[PDB]
């Protein structure tokens, strides 16, 4: 039962850190969106 | 005229600083992305190890 509870919590924190990694990936994605939008607006400013 | 020259110089300095800061933040974001990629790779390897350990 020690092994059972331990593997249970292992898979549990697996899932938790996995959700956190998904959130961080979405963060990186919106981050690259922010990079692209800052790039285009900066470039527009520089064009003018 | 003196005030105008001062303001123009300040503007040029600030613009160059903003350019450098933008490039640096982009580079550091790239580095963080790379390290996250390494962490995810080893994490997937460990997840495969856990999948096999489920049979252990």
């Amino acid at each position: 039962k020690d092994l059972n509870e331990l593997q249970a919590l292992i898979e549990a924190h697996f899932e938790n850190r996995k959700k956190e990694e998904e959130e961080l990936v979405s963060l990186k994605d919106r981050i690259e969106r922010r990079r692209a939008e800052r790039a285009e607006q900066q470039r527009i400013r520089n064009e003018r | 005229s003196d005030k105008l020259k001062e303001a123009e110089t300040r503007a040029e300095f600030a613009e160059r600083s903003v350019t450098k800061l933008e490039k640096s933040i982009d580079d550091l974001e790239d580095e963080l992305y790379a390290q996250k990629l390494k962490y995810k790779a080893i994490s997937e390897e460990l997840d495969h190890a856990l999948n096999d350990m489920t049979s252990i």
